[PDB]
RNA sequence: UCUCUUACUUUUAACCAGUGAAAUUGACCUGCCCGUGAAGAGGCGGGCAUAACACAGCAAGACGAGAAGACCCUAUGGAGCUUUAAUUUAUUAAUGCAAACACCUGCAUUAAAAAUUUCGGUUGGGGCG
RNA sequence: ACUGAACUCCUCACACCCAAUUGGACCAAUCUAUCACCCUAUAGAAGAACUAAUGUUAGUAUAAGUAACAUGAAAACAUUCU
RNA sequence: CCGAGCCUGGUGAUAGCUGGUUGUCCAAGAUAGAAUCUUAGUUCAACUUUAAAUUUGCCCACAGAACCCUCUAAAUCCCCUU
RNA sequence: GCUAAACCUAGCCCCAAACCCACUCCACCUUACUACCAAACCUUAGCCAAACCAUUUACCCAAAUAAAGUAUAGGCGAUAGAAAUUGAAACCUGGCGCAAUAGAUAUAGUACCGCAAGGGAAAGAUGAAAAAACCAAGCAUAAUAUAGCAAGGACUAACCCCUAUACCUUCUGCAUAAUGAAUUAACUAGAAAUAACUUUGCAAGGAGAGCCAAAGCUAAGACCCCCGAAACCAGACGA
């Protein structure tokens, strides 16, 4: 046996490492674990894309529940705040939901305020002026 | 083919190809037309006069009978009075 | 083989101070290659793993088992040498610590089958380890009490965060 | 690599003793199928691509490359030097103590190797103190090489060695292509 | 027995570490 | 049509405790 | 577990042992010696390797030839067989035909 | 190796088999192309443009009779013995441009090259060399060393 | 035997003590209904169900396990048998012609006995095509 | 209106999602030359890397403490009885 | 374990058939056919890969590409400009 | 902490060199190992290749090289293959060989198996003196708690929530179908040419005779697996 691998041990506990924590002869065995450990780590990275889209339907559900305090629906707020020119990410939403309820109140009363003046203009058609919040900066 | 001989451990040339076949040096491969001699009386002028031709062999041909022939016949050869000599080199050849 | 139980009564501790309360005295004991599977010794020495040397003795006298006078044997050998060597005060003032069983080297015999066929017969040995310890049984873990159980509920709930959130 | 003769070789399923008779049938059991107790699969088989015979790792670099390794050796210790000249290999004492003081007062370095034109004459003087050192070594003329000249740090060459070398190595330059083999006689060779 | 030091020494280390988890110094 | 058995060599049965 | 649980006893090698020190030392007896001797005439081996090299084929063909006769029995049938299998391998297998 | 078939398996058949049709190889009609390649006698080509810049760089001395021994010494020729070389063919290559008075003995002439030869005031002949005498006259000192 | 089965004894059985195999096994934290996957799901979707652990029964499922099959097809894979398949007569027997003065030898012919080798492709499959 | 991807934008980065096949950049360990000297460097070599062949050998599991196996009775252990 | 015993050798028999073919990372990469005792295979072409040389490639606009059968469409070929 | 793991050296391999063996006594071809009575010479075949097969299909023969894979031979197919001619340098005690699944089968042709010919193993490790620590699988320490390829995203928190149809290989294509795997350790599978490409040397010449050459020649680097039939033949052994 001119050359053999001196090494295998190592390159077992390489894979190995990552088995630790599974239950059964997968945290043990090579064979077995090798095949949980690819799995786990091709999981781990598609989880990213998963992650990201949780967070955001989390996000919407707490804004829904907190906008719904104030009798205003998800659609609603987060539509009006943009005419608004608000712009205020659902992340920052949730957390000023959570954490700065006066301000999320204000933030709630100012998508009302805009709704109400959207039906004021939709009904009064024709020449008519601006509503106040309606009104938009802009930007050249 | 014999790719490595018993006897030396050479490669061997395959002798029909010799039987049948003129290499120019150039790297072109010179064949008679099959059937030539067969069936002249059925066959019109035109085709006789295409039948007694020298022709030469395609690329993939040519590859071929390169593997099936030793270096040997594969040398420059300064023939007395050879009819093929004028044809072993190439002029205003581009690619 | 490994003999590491042997080796284990030769630890010597440096003398105690006057201000330090009296370490328990341990002794270790095994009998190596007992004609008996591992596993079947294995109930015997589950049995007597909390109990005082007194209880013990007293449970594997009236078993019916093979195993269970080899351990009674190996228990009065491991109470003898607990007096004899390791200082132990009282004979009856000591208590099963570790009890266990584990596989011993064994032999390979052939089984003859009713035909050609055959199948390889393994001679089962196994070794008992003990380990006694000076002192009172240890009392055992009283089951949890509703009140217990309540206040672990309470615990997890005052625990509990705002998650995924500033 | 020239020079290597390679001697490891290995017993191939064939060269195995025994293994003439199929272990089973083929069908039967419920064993995987063998023909052979001395298959690589085995243990105790034969190797299936295992070092055979002695093996020949024999080449030659052209004549013109292995003098131009030469010049270029030299070359080399000249520009680093790494090259010393010598009017003759003569030592006042035999004594190996004085060559390594010498050459420690003279920082050439670890390892020197010394070159005379011929092993016959050599001087006495320089061959006694050259043959209890291990680092210092002696050699003739038409012993020099690549190799050496490499492993040693510093190069001592002869006055008349240097005349030889130049002779031998310019001639490779400004050389016909050989008729026959240069050991047959020539007009101006010899 | 395999012939090498490289896979040995590595081992070496790994059983230093392990001995050192096992029993850390004061 | 029939496969015979086989039987495993004796030795492998027939070893002893080294004493 | 195929590790060794002990350091290997080190390894000492002398550099500068007579073999190492006066290695390659006429290489260059052809060229530096008026061609009097080849290179290949110092290479000490086989009768059937000195200055020759081969594929595993053509060196049985070779050992055959050379020292066939001489020899033994078994070695001999076996070299027989040898080349005979090669024969096969190199001739009739193989990915490029 | 690709997926498994007659060539994955390493069994894949002779240079020139066309798997059953007749091969190429085959197909074609025997010609007297080669029929007698070995016996063909054969002339190693020296231009007069060769010869000429021989005498200039002075490989050849037009001084003394030109030979084969002369000209495979000043390596401005080299002939095989074996592969049917029967000695030097003077070409009429470098007629115009050869200003060179030389007496050389050469195995084939062309008239042009006799012509070129001649005008300079130098003299051409033709000379047979057998392939043992051939082989002596290219390599005298090996030959010599035969002791024969 | 059955209508139509019953009772008892022995074996087995189950429990206690001792000794202690085999086929089998990707890993299993191993549910039900409907659907999907050309059929077919413990594991996929929609519903439903669900503290966790033995022991004894059962054979509906795990296309349950082990070989050994039977059917169809394929291989320019085998083998046995037959002949009015092809190639032979080395062998045997007889005959004729040489040689030799009936036998032996050489050549040729006729038979017996064998020997070697094969049995293309399409058309349900088979016969006639 | 809103939700909704690996599409697109956004901050930073970029060779870094095809079967057979083909091209390229690295490289574990071993031996050798010369280094290096708590384990390495540049090269030259080669029996140079195994989650799979009802693979070979060895160990140990599962089925499984399962299937199965064994000693007529009393007694002084003289003996007697069935 | 007899439609032709067993053992050894030839023998690493042969197998277009079944199974297997061991570090890391990146890149390019898919379905016209012909012949064949041939359709379980192979050879040539087509497609695919690499390197090299050189100029066009693709997309395309006018113009242009049949009568007969009594009918016949989506289209196709060719093709400057872009 | 059990079972275990670990080790270095018995020996072997290829060469070189050198031409080996051979009676204590007694017994030993009869039923060998039992004191003692009336005849040998004789074409190998076949597998295999020819993609079937039927002629045919390399196999040492007197020592390198070159002529030359040339002349020749051949279902002129597969393939086989000279010679004339040239010419050969000689320092044994070495190893980019193996190190107990390796290297011999070998601790031994023993034990064992078979009527016989015949097949044929396995394994050992203290120290100068015995007149002196941790690591495979399997387990134990330490059984288990709704839910589901056994994980991943996570989370204060093991589980609960959400997401997720094992791996390999095969079939024109598909997996979820079928094939293979109890698990661990060790062992176990790409060998070479022509021609091209890349890098050097020299250059109308290159090459350390032969060979090639209308920029070529020389040298180097870089491409061609493993296991498995039923068979066939030869020589033995078996009623
Ligand atoms: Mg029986
Ligand atoms: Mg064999
Ligand atoms: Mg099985
Ligand atoms: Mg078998
Ligand atoms: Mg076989
Ligand atoms: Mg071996
Ligand atoms: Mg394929
Ligand atoms: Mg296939
Ligand atoms: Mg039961
Ligand atoms: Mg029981
Ligand atoms: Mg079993
Ligand atoms: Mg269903
Ligand atoms: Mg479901
Ligand atoms: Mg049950
Ligand atoms: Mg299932
Ligand atoms: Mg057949
Ligand atoms: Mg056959
Ligand atoms: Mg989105
Ligand atoms: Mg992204
Ligand atoms: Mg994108
Ligand atoms: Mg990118
Ligand atoms: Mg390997
Ligand atoms: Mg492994
Ligand atoms: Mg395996
Ligand atoms: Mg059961
Ligand atoms: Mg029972
Ligand atoms: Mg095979
Ligand atoms: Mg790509
Ligand atoms: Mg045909
Ligand atoms: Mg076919
Ligand atoms: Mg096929
Ligand atoms: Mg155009
Ligand atoms: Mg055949
Ligand atoms: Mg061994
Ligand atoms: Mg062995
Ligand atoms: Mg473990
Ligand atoms: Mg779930
Ligand atoms: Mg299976
Ligand atoms: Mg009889
Ligand atoms: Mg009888």
């Amino acid at each position: 046996l001119r050359n053999r691998v001196t090494d295998r041990y190592f390159r077992i506990q390489e894979v190995l490492k990552h088995a630790r924590h599974f239950r059964g002869r997968k945290n043990r065995c090579y064979r077995l674990a090798v095949r949980t450990v690819i799995r786990a780590f091709v999981k781990c990275t598609k989880a990213r894309y998963l992650k990201k889209k949780n967070m955001r339907t989390l996000w919407i559900n707490r804004i829904t529940a907190a906008s719904q305090e104030h009798g205003l629906k998800y659609p609603a707020l987060i539509g009006n705040l943009v005419k608004c020119q608000v712009e205020l990410n659902r992340k920052v939403l949730a957390d000023l939901a959570i954490y700065e309820p006066k301000t999320f109140k204000s933030l709630a009363a100012l998508a009302s305020r805009r709704r109400h003046e959207g039906f004021a203009a939709a009904l009064g058609d024709g020449k008519e002026p601006e509503g106040i919040f309606s009104r938009v900066v802009q930007y050249h | 083919l014999t790719y490595f001989s018993a006897r030396k451990g050479k490669r061997k040339t395959v002798k029909a190809v010799i039987d049948r076949f003129l290499r120019l040096h150039c790297g072109l491969w010179v064949r008679r037309k099959a059937g030539y001699k067969k069936k002249l009386w059925k066959k019109t002028p035109a085709r006789k006069k295409r039948l007694r031709e020298f022709v030469f062999c395609n690329k993939t041909q040519s590859k071929l009978l390169d593997k099936m022939t030793t270096s040997f016949w594969k040398r420059r050869n300064w023939y007395v009075d050879d009819p093929y000599q004028k044809y072993h080199d190439r002029t205003n050849l581009k690619v | 083989i490994s003999r590491k139980w042997e080796k284990k009564n030769k630890i010597v501790y440096p003398p105690q101070l006057p201000g330090e309360p009296r370490r328990p005295a341990e002794i270790y004991h095994c009998r190596r290659q007992i004609k008996y599977s591992k596993d079947k010794m294995w109930y015997l020495a589950k049995l007597i793993r909390g109990m005082s040397i007194d209880q013990a003795l007293a449970q594997l006298e009236f078993n019916d088992k093979k195993g269970a006078k080899i351990i009674k044997e190996v228990l009065l050998e491991a109470q003898d040498m607990a007096v004899r060597d390791h200082n132990v005060e009282f004979r009856s003032n000591l208590y099963i610590a570790e009890s266990t069983s584990g596989r011993g080297q064994c032999l390979k015999r052939i089984r003859y089958h009713g035909r050609g066929r055959f199948g390889i017969m393994e001679k089962v040995y196994c070794h008992y380890f003990v380990k006694l310890v000076e002192g009172p049984p240890p009392p055992p873990e009283p089951p949890k009490t509703a009140v217990a159980h309540a206040k672990e509920y309470i615990q997890q709930l005052r625990s509990r965060t705002i998650v995924h959130t500033l | 690599n020239f020079k290597r003769i390679s001697y490891a070789k290995t017993k191939t399923r064939a060269e195995v003793r025994g293994g003439g008779r199929k272990p089973w049938p083929q069908k039967g059991t419920g064993r995987a199928r063998h023909g052979s107790i001395r298959s690589p699969l085995w243990r105790g088989g034969g190797v299936a691509h295992g070092p055979r015979g002695p093996t020949s790792y024999y080449y030659m670099l052209p004549m013109k490359v292995r003098a131009l390794g030469l010049k270029v050796a030299l070359t080399v210790k000249l520009a680093q030097d790494d090259l010393h000249i010598m009017d003759s290999l003569e030592l006042p004492t035999g004594d190996p103590q004085y060559l390594t003081e010498l050459a420690h007062y003279r920082r050439w370095g670890d390892s020197v190797l010394l070159v005379d034109l011929t092993h016959e004459e050599m001087p006495q003087s320089i061959v006694e103190a050259t043959s209890r050192l291990k680092t210092f070594n002696l050699i003739p003329a038409v012993g020099l090489n690549v190799h050496s000249m490499l492993k040693h740090q510093t190069l001592v060459l002869t006055l008349p060695t240097v005349a030889f070398l130049e002779d031998k190595l310019l001639w490779q330059d400004s050389r016909y292509r050989p008729l026959y083999p240069f050991s047959l006689p020539y007009s101006d060779f010899p | 027995v395999k012939k090498g030091f490289r896979a040995a020494f590595r081992f070496q280390k790994e059983l230093e570490r392990q001995r050192l988890l096992r029993c850390p110094p004061p | 049509r029939f496969t015979p058995p086989i039987y495993q060599p004796k030795f492998k049965t027939e070893k002893e405790f080294m004493q | 577990i195929g590790i060794r649980l002990t350091l290997p006893p080190p390894k000492v090698v002398d550099r500068w042992n007579e073999k190492r020190a006066m290695f390659g030392v006429y290489d260059n007896i052809g060229i530096l010696g008026n061609f009097e001797k080849h290179p290949k005439e110092l290479i000490r081996g086989p009768i059937w390797l000195r200055g020759w090299k081969g594929n595993e084929l053509q060196r049985c063909i070779r050992k055959r030839k050379m020292v066939g006769s001489r020899m033994f029995a078994d070695d001999l049938h076996n070299l027989n067989k040898r080349i005979r299998y090669l024969y096969k391998h190199f001739n009739r297998h193989g990915k490029f035909r | 190796r690709g997926h498994k078939g007659e060539r994955q398996r390493g069994t894949r058949p002779r240079l020139g088999f066309e798997g059953g049709q007749t091969p190429f190889y085959i197909r074609i009609p025997k010609y007297g192309f080669n029929e007698g390649h070995s016996f063909r006698r054969q002339y190693k080509p020296l231009s007069l443009n060769r010869l000429q810049y021989l005498i200039d760089l002075g490989r050849v001395d037009p001084s003394q009779p030109i030979d084969l021994t002369q000209l495979v010494n000043g390596r401005g020729v080299t002939i095989q013995p074996l592969k049917r070389d029967y000695g030097v063919q003077l070409v009429e290559e470098g007629a115009d441009t050869f200003t060179a008075k030389v007496n050389i003995e050469v195995q084939l002439a062309s008239e042009l090259a006799i012509a070129a030869i001649e005008k300079n005031g130098g003299v051409v002949t033709t000379a047979f060399y057998d392939p043992r005498s051939l082989d002596i006259v290219c390599k005298p000192v090996p030959f010599f060393l035969r002791g024969q």
